[PDB]
């Protein structure tokens, strides 16, 4: 999971 | 302030794949001369400007059979199709012209584009 | 010895989400509680165990409308809709435990995950 | 495109  | 998940696009795909190596939930078969492609039309739409265009058509979007100009290839299409569901393009010398001009016909513009750099390399 | 398109997958998801936002091709209404969500099976297989199982079953497969267990949270099953079709996760305190609980329900393993890590930061 |  990652901040896009 | 939404996070994502890096791989859900990929694994999506894999799984789209899967449905049309089972025949799950196929809805079109594509007759291109003698052979026979089975495949989902929402994936078809999604990957080309000509299957978008006939299965947002009012008539063609309830066919089951679609047949396509006789003078595309079976295995650039076959190449193309397999494309679609896995990202993967399996581009050869012995092919490259078919696929080129099938990705012509179908609109997937980013394999034209590729097809016209590895022939450019070689002449 | 294939050639990979990066952004395919993505633009393959971008595609279908379109789709879903016109109605295009759709094939089951999911009812939860007093909502409806139109989706396309094919997308829901592939992103949830439990609509995997489903619609592989040879007398579900065929219905146009699913209804789920009263307990499900409309808002919860949204948010994780919209994550199958775009690869985002609408993850806030407010919607946290729902979300986790319609996962679980779900059966999206990835999304569960986050959720449990999300929550054990804040305990 | 890449060498996958
Ligand atoms: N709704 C919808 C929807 C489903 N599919 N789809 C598009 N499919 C498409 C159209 C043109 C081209 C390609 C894909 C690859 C290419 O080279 N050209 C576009 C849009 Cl703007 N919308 C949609
Ligand atoms: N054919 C086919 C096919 C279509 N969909 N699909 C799967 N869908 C699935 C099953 C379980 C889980 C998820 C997705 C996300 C998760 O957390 N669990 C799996 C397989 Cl092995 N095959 C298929
Ligand atoms: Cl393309
Ligand atoms: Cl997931």
């Amino acid at each position: 999971w990652v901040i896009p | 302030s939404c996070i994502q998940f890096t791989r859900h696009a990929s694994d999506v795909l894999l799984n789209l794949n899967r449905l049309r190596s089972r025949d799950i939930l196929t809805d079109v078969v594509i007759v291109v001369s003698r052979e026979q492609f089975r495949a989902h039309k929402t994936v078809l739409m999604a990957c080309s400007g000509l299957f978008y265009s006939i299965f947002t058509d009012q008539l063609k979007c309830n066919l089951s059979v679609i047949n396509l100009d006789p003078e595309i290839n079976p295995e650039g299409f076959c190449i193309l199709l397999d494309f679609m569901y896995t990202s993967r393009l399996n581009l050869r010398e012995g092919n490259i012209m078919a696929v080129m001009a099938t990705a012509m016909y179908l609109q997937m513009e980013h394999v034209v584009d590729t097809c016209r750099k590895f022939i450019k390399a070689s002449e």
